[PDB]
RNA sequence: AGCCAGGAUGUUGGCUUAGAAGCAGCCAUCAUUUAAAGAAAGCGUAAUAGCUCACUGGUCGAGUCGGCCUGCGCGGAAGA
């Protein structure tokens, strides 16, 4: 390994990758297999690649004293073992969904995910960026507006009505 | 995927489908019958062509035969009918033997586009390099 | 030295009668259990038990820390209780009790019967097994041992009396 | 950095000279220059250390007298015959 | 077990310990590595 | 130091190879997957092996490692 500068370096850029980064999962891997990796970086090749790190850092001492790239409310971002996950290219959304989807199917724990960085707090799940690139969920959104939510009340009398 | 449950490897050519004398009462001897190893095989591997080396996994459970999803061939045995000699290493790197270069093998890297750890397709590329150098082959790059 | 330095937390439960040099334990289950010590001082209050050397004795520490894991499982003796199992391997072998004594036929000429100690108990939830809790930590591993012994497992075939935390090598014949 | 802190020899010959290495110190000598020659004794340990970097030999070291630092060079070092000892240590006005 | 007069852990599993005045090699994989007058 | 994890993919590498898919064998030891993972440690295979090691993460929380110069002891050590 190396000493003091070995330290700050991982840091710098692993923290970059917070700085500079789309997004940050954090996801403790109690029972982490070498299939784990085989699988966010599967999902690497043909929907990622290298735009993506997940470095298993909870050096904390380490990962956390080199957040003066401003990461607050990560101290209590910081308990037990994690393996942080940040974001350089593309967007922010799929990268979530990977291990949201992973963990719940065993996959090792996922610290509950205790939420992360970009919007910047605590823990809660959401699926806000996963859902672009498929605005197809906006042409079914507008629900036809005048027509599908028509055929669904103004017209659900009939099939329901005549009793 | 899982992991371990029944799978082996154990062949010389797609030329000669379940040969006997080769392997015999060895291609299969857990659940694979030795008469069955050639109807599986041959309904893909006649399918495209014969005489490269085909391994493949063998999931066996309980249910009479066996089902072997196969993929890509060794890019080793490439050397002898997309190379040059009809050996291999025999004297190694004891004197300059054959000599591949970056144009060739570049095809070869791109059929196994589902048999490749390194999305980025420039990094898969010295991944056969050394398949190509375990021999005494130097590379004209 | 640490495990010495250690602490020892007395449960809410244990009685901790420390009379001098000798220390009794009781609680929940478990007839007590009173040991001795030497050249370690011990010390209660509070919640704990601290134990430390002694100037004079160069002993010191390691009677002292060999005191703290001791009385440590004096504690959890009482507590918790202690742990056992053994498992019989190898055709017509099979154990029995019918009181306080084990039965058990092991491929001699006669049964054994083996009789349990003081305050230690053991069942035997299947012909080939034999569970034993006790409160002396030190005696139930005795007990074990001792059954154990009547025929420990050969390392060809496996057969005889394993703990579970065995290990058995067994390994081939010599070729023909 | 070479410096070495030493006192002003009472007693020369084998006699003391011996007496020095069994109590943990050695005689030394300088020489060189319009100056007489002078009686040091250093400590093993100390020194033993020094001559280790190689870093002894080529750069010039420094002599503390009852404090009047005196500066030379290491011109000559006697070993022992066995072990892993220093025997005597001549040292030049340079 | 063997008795010679130098003991000498061999595998890495071979500890060396001293039970009574007497020095001993103790292995937890080979056997043969056991060992007495050391 | 324990204890919790992991230790792949090109690559079953080709090879004097009956069969060799890391370890009686030859020579090679290069490049990826990434936090680490050696064509390489061990048991030992009809051949797969199954299960475990260097090396990295986690827990814990103050020391820990091996040489050097020296003092005193242990084994080695059986006889009428
Ligand atoms: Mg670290
Ligand atoms: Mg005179
Ligand atoms: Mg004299
Ligand atoms: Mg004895
Ligand atoms: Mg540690
Ligand atoms: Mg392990
Ligand atoms: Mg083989
Ligand atoms: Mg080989
Ligand atoms: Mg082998
Ligand atoms: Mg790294
Ligand atoms: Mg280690
Ligand atoms: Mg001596």
């Amino acid at each position: 390994m190396a000493l003091n500068l070995q330290d700050k370096q991982a840091i710098v850029a692993e923290v970059s990758e917070v700085a500079k980064g789309a997004l940050s999962a954090v996801v403790a891997d109690s029972r982490g297999v070498t299939v784990d990796k085989m699988t966010e970086l599967r999902k690497a090749g043909r929907e990622a690649g290298v735009y993506m790190r997940v470095v298993r850092n909870t050096l904390l001492r380490r990962a956390v004293e080199g957040t003066p790239f401003e990461c607050l409310k990560d101290a209590f971002v910081g308990p037990t073992l994690i393996a942080y996950s940040m974001e350089h290219p593309g967007a922010a959304a799929r990268l979530f969904k990977e291990f949201a989807k992973a963990n719940a199917k065993f996959e090792v724990k996922a610290a509950a995910f205790e939420g992360e960085l970009i919007p910047a707090s605590q823990i809660d799940r959401l699926a806000t960026l996963p859902t672009y690139e498929e605005a197809i969920a906006r042409l079914m959104a507008t629900m036809k507006e005048a027509s599908a939510g028509k055929l669904v009340r103004t017209l659900a009398a009939v099939r329901d009505a005549k009793e | 995927a899982k992991k371990v449950q029944a799978y082996v490897k154990l062949q010389v050519a797609a030329g000669m489908a379940n040969p006997s004398p080769p392997v015999g009462p060895a291609l299969g001897q857990q659940g694979v019958n030795i008469m069955e190893f050639c109807k599986a095989f041959n309904a893909k591997t006649d399918s495209i062509e014969k005489g490269l080396p085909i391994p493949v996994v063998i999931t066996v459970y309980a249910d009479r035969s066996f089902t072997f999803v196969t993929k890509t061939p060794p890019a080793a045995v490439l050397l002898k009918k997309a190379a040059g000699i009809k050996s291999g290493s025999g004297k190694p790197n004891k004197d300059k033997v054959g000599k591949i270069s970056r144009a060739q093998l570049q095809e070869i890297a791109q059929t196994k586009a589902a048999d490749m750890t390194g999305a980025d397709i420039e990094a898969m590329t010295r991944s056969i390099e050394g398949t190509a150098r375990s021999m005494g082959l130097v590379v004209e790059d | 030295s640490r495990v010495a330095k250690a602490p020892v937390v007395v449960p809410a439960g244990v009685d901790v009668k420390i009379n001098g040099q000798v220390i009794t334990i009781k609680g929940k289950n478990g007839e007590l259990t009173r040991t001795l010590n030497d050249a370690v001082e011990v010390k209660h209050a509070d919640n704990t038990l601290t134990f430390g050397p002694r100037d004079g004795y160069a002993d010191g520490w390691a009677q002292a820390g060999t005191a703290r894991a001791l009385l440590n499982s004096m504690v959890i003796g009482v507590t918790e209780g202690f742990t056992k199992k053994l498992q019989l391997v190898g055709v017509g072998y099979r154990a029995a009790v019918k009181g306080n004594v084990i039965n058990l036929s092991l491929g001699f000429s006669h049964p054994v019967d083996h009789q349990l100690p003081a305050g230690i108990t053991a069942e035997c939830p299947t012909q080939t097994e034999i569970v034993l809790k006790g409160a002396d930590k030190q005696v139930i591993g005795q007990v074990a041992a001792d059954l154990r012994a009547y025929r420990r497992p050969e390392p060809y075939k496996g057969k005889g009396v394993r703990y579970a935390d065995e290990v058995v090598r067994t390994k081939e014949a010599k070729k023909k | 950095m070479f410096t070495i802190n030493a006192e002003v020899r009472k007693e020369q010959g084998k006699g003391a000279s011996r007496r020095l290495r069994a109590a943990n110190k050695f005689p030394a000598i300088i020489y060189g220059g319009k100056e007489a020659p002078l009686a040091i004794e250093l400590d093993h340990d100390k020194v033993m250390n020094m001559q280790a970097k190689a870093e002894f030999y080529s750069e010039v070291l420094t002599i503390v007298v009852d404090g009047k630092e005196i500066k030379v060079k290491a011109q000559d070092v006697q070993r022992h015959p066995y072990k892993p000892k220093l025997q005597h240590i001549d040292f030049v006005r340079a | 077990m063997k008795v010679r007069a130098s003991v000498k852990k061999l595998c890495r599993n071979c500890k060396i310990v001293k039970r009574d005045g007497v020095i001993r090699v103790i292995c937890s994989a080979e056997p043969k590595h056991k060992q007495r007058q050391g």
